[PDB]
RNA sequence: UGCGAAAGCAGUUGAAGACAAGUGCUUGUCGUUCGUUAUAAAUGGCCUCG
């Protein structure tokens, strides 16, 4: 266990001295297991680096042109490990996938990019593709398991397409504008696991849909105190941030986070509600909110102004104050990672340069 | 064959009625967004008023009930509304929550019908789209 | 809380805790309740926004009283910390008042919001 | 025949401006009791244009 | 409706017919996504993948009545994008050949057979090919001087 | 209040 | 259907079996056969990537 007050970081050189970005930051990936990092934003270029803290040298670089970058990530099938791919989008109503599987990722010449843009009958439903997640889904009546991409709606609307063959799975509805969405596991059994996917509005309702069971609500509830909330997050077991490798890697969330524009981050402990912390160490809206892969720090950060992250303790749910420093540069924050081990956090910021830390403790 | 009893709803205009289960109350809907219960059990030609519901600026195009408890309206603003018409609770008459529909991009949205199924406590709308 | 009463709706409140955001941000909302009896005396409020969960609630409820007085719409609203964290603040609010301006760029909605107190009321 | 026309409005009228005053006719207690009061117009005629929409192409 | 496939969950209903148009009905809306502008009827569809990545089709060509012209094609499921297309020489021959037969359509016409008409038809077909003395099945074909195509 | 019923009135209106 | 030009010149469209309907009899049919060169009509129309 981590100190609760003390943090024990060095920094390490930045990753984009080889080849810096012309823009900013937009989003940041961790690969699973490999040790590489995924960059993209208005570049238009998926720029990848073999993270070594040493030198850290681009391994591949490729530029999508006509698609602004807005979010990007690495996905792996929970069952076929040999499965690589990464999914991109922006203010579009198309997204990308690109194939790593095989030799495509270093010795190919060529990329095989192919493009999603059909819903099936729910055009309406949704404007644009830049806001989206991925996720495994088990289909129990089969047992077979299959990635999913989640999207976000015009009204309250929640797309849910398969991750490879793009078809329309199922679609979710809540009131009001939907601000942000996360996803839960929960084990049932030996090989058994169910997908809850977690959506709130701005009032602070927060709606639990079974995706296991053709997204029906399960459970409904209010964050205690929350107006104008902009983000949520869940902490302490599988998620985007800490991907599974096997069925029985998958564990649940502990921890659950909201974030809001007036800057506060409400905590809930997943095991009304009523919160057990109410962070306000940062004074303006929460642009990013994720958790440590083990769970014991969450990280908040701000794109408003200059230097607005902070780190939490958990479950002690205090700020660590040797670190950010005045003389810790940081920039307008605009993007957080943290490695599945190797406890190294990644941030981004405007001027597009993600700076390298490593956490001692791990 | 001639009018037993007129009664005055005492409200704005009437575009939908509907009858609970236990045939006791009628609820009325308005064109002022009033919902007005009209309690009949006193006897043929008795008609007397229970409760207002809260009111609100869409038109009740539609009434239907669950059981004697909730009261579910269609509303000229593209939304389904359920009221609490319990006796003995604190909130009776209580808006205790607002569906929107996708509503018509270039047209007004109007949900014109409303109807309960009580085997899966279901809400079938049909709307104007 | 029984006697916080007209009580803002679920829907409801989102248009209220709206409003006052941006009236904070244009410098147009007046907040605790002693700045809200102030705006009543002068007569400078649109309306007034009470919070329900206020605990011992009365400390709120002379505005009414004066409410009425002045023909001025309120309405409560479930919770407290809610309405600060809308105001603008790091400080639960109990009471809040929106100063009146008809020259002001957010003037439509809060006649919007002030219509529908009205019919609550 | 216009005249005649005329005449009529002026029996279907049941209201006349005196001055600053307007005075009304009083209708018979019968007519109100043996059928239901009339439709107000504004409130039906607007569900007939619904039902009538261009857009609907009824054609 | 010539061709029908159910997807591997059951979720989806691919069609196919006369209308040179694959038809991915979606089951839980019955709604319906068009693939249409393909070079044949859909003899047959399916969906091959472990996952349904990809969808093979069979098309027809039923213009050419002298000959069956199938034409082989995968699509990726993606994007709806021919990821392989396959046919052998397309000869258009003038009368028909040993026992081609047109597919079933609702009425008999040139290019189609009835109900009824496939049976009479069949039989017609080998019995011109046995009594009947004209055997031309020759076609037209034509060489390029500068390619060889 | 003689402007707010014409936005109630306006409100009400269909709009086609 | 044969021949021929594209115009046209000649020649065909039968029999058995089974089923259904109506009333042993009548009519209509055939993913049945033998032989001759031999109207339709379940409201049901074509994707998206500026």
């Amino acid at each position: 266990l981590l100190p609760p007050k003390k943090l024990d970081i060095v920094r390490l050189k930045d990753a984009n001295a080889s080849h810096p970005s012309h823009s900013a930051i937009q989003s940041l990936s961790f690969h699973p297991s490999k040790p590489l990092l995924l960059t993209g934003g208005y570049d238009k270029t998926l720029r990848i680096y073999h993270i070594d803290g040493k030198t850290n040298h681009l391994v591949t670089s490729l530029h999508l042109v006509g698609s602004p970058i807005q979010t990007c990530t690495f996905y792996t099938s929970l069952s076929n490990q040999n499965q690589q791919n990464i999914f991109t989008a922006g203010r579009r109503r198309y997204m990308h996938s690109w194939d790593l599987s095989l030799e495509n990722l270093t010795h190919s010449q060529t990329a095989k990019i192919e493009k999603f843009s059909r819903l099936y009958g729910h055009e309406s439903t949704q404007r644009s593709f830049e806001n989206f997640k991925v996720a495994h889904l088990q289909n129990s009546q089969t047992n077979s398991v299959h990635g999913i991409v989640l999207l976000q709606g015009n009204n309250g609307w929640i797309n849910i397409l398969h991750s490879t063959s793009g078809l329309w799975l199922m679609g979710c509805k809540i009131e009001g504008v939907i601000t942000d969405f996360c996803i839960d596991y929960q084990p049932i059994s030996r090989g058994k696991f169910r997908t809850i996917l977690i959506a709130v509005n701005a009032y602070g309702e927060v709606w639990e849909f079974d995706l296991n069971k053709n997204g029906h609500v399960i459970r409904r509830w209010k964050d205690q105190g929350g107006v104008g909330i902009t983000k949520i997050q869940v902490g302490g077991g599988t998620t985007t941030t800490c991907p599974a490798l096997q069925i029985s890697k998958i564990k649940q969330n502990r921890w659950l986070a909201v974030g809001s524009e007036s800057g506060f981050v409400n905590l809930y402990d997943r095991n009304t509600p009523t919160p057990v912390a109410a962070l306000d160490q940062l004074t303006t809206t929460i642009s990013n909110l994720q958790f440590s892969p083990d769970g014991q720090i969450l990280c908040m950060a701000s794109r408003a102004v200059k230097d607005a992250l902070r780190l939490v303790h958990l479950p002690s749910c205090s700020v660590f104050s040797n670190w950010p420093t005045s003389g810790t540069p940081l920039g307008k924050v605009t993007s957080v990672a943290f490695s599945p081990s190797g406890g190294l956090l990644a941030v981004g910021n405007e001027q597009g340069k993600v700076r390298l830390w490593k956490l001692n403790h791990y | 064959g001639l009018p037993l009893r007129n009664y005055d709803c005492n409200s704005g205009v009437i575009w939908s009625i509907s009858i609970n289960d236990s045939q006791d109350k009628l609820s009325v809907g308005c064109d002022n967004g009033t919902v007005v219960l009209i309690d009949i059990s006193g006897g043929p030609g008795v008609l007397e008023h229970d409760t207002i519901l809260m009111r609100q600026e869409a038109r009740v195009l539609t009434l239907a009930w669950k059981k004697d408890d909730f009261v579910i309206g269609g509303c000229s603003d593209g939304r389904i509304r359920i009221w609490s018409a319990q006796k003995n609770d604190e909130n009776m008459g209580r808006l205790l929550h607002t569906m929107k529909v996708d509503k018509a991009k270039k047209e007004s949205t109007l949900v014109w019908s409303v109807i309960y199924l009580p085997r899966t406590d279901q809400i079938a709308s049909g709307d104007s789209t | 809380n029984p006697k916080a009463f007209p009580l803002a709706d679920a829907a409801l409140t989102q248009q209220i805790l709206d409003v006052v955001q941006q009236a904070a941000n244009l410098r147009q909302l007046k907040k605790g309740a002693n700045e809200a009896t102030k705006t009543l005396n002068r007569g400078i409020s649109e309306f007034i926004i009470m919070a329900a969960d206020c605990e011992p609630i009365e400390i709120l409820l002379h505005l009414p009283l004066l409410c009425e007085d002045k023909n001025v719409p309120y309405v409560f609203v479930p919770s407290r910390v809610a309405l600060g964290r809308a105001c603008g603040v790091s400080r639960p609010v109990i009471a809040a008042s929106i100063t009146t301006n008809d020259a002001s760029a957010i003037k439509t909605q809060i006649y919007a919001v002030k219509d529908k107190i009205e019919t609550l009321l | 025949k216009t005249k005649k026309r005329k005449t009529l409005k002026n029996l279907r009228k049941d209201s006349v401006k005196r001055g600053k005053f307007r005075v009304q006719l009083l209708s018979t207690t019968q007519d109100s009791k043996t059928l239901p009061p009339k439709k107000e117009s504004s409130i039906i005629r607007s569900k007939d244009r619904w039902l009538n929409r261009k857009a609907l192409n009824k054609g | 409706v010539l061709s029908l496939s159910f997807s591997h969950d059951g979720s989806y209903l691919l069609s196919g017919g006369w209308e040179k148009v694959m038809s991915l009905w979606q089951l839980e809306t019955n709604s319906q996504q068009f693939l249409p502008r393909l070079n044949g009827i859909i003899i047959d569809c399916q969906v091959l993948g472990p996952q349904g990545n990809y969808y093979s089709l069979i098309l027809q060509m039923t213009e050419n009545n002298s000959n069956s012209d199938y034409q082989f094609l995968l699509l990726n499921a993606s994007d709806l994008t021919s990821k392989l297309s396959i046919n052998g020489p397309l000869p258009v021959f003038n009368s028909t050949i040993k026992h081609i037969q047109q597919p079933i359509s609702a009425m008999n016409t040139k290019n189609s057979n009835s109900i009824t008409s496939l049976n009479h038809s069949k039989k017609k077909q080998s019995r011109k090919l046995i009594k009947s003395r004209r055997q031309d099945f020759t076609t037209n074909v034509e060489i390029n001087p500068i390619n060889k195509n | 209040t003689d402007r707010s019923k014409r936005r109630r009135f306006k409100r009400k209106q269909f709009k086609e």
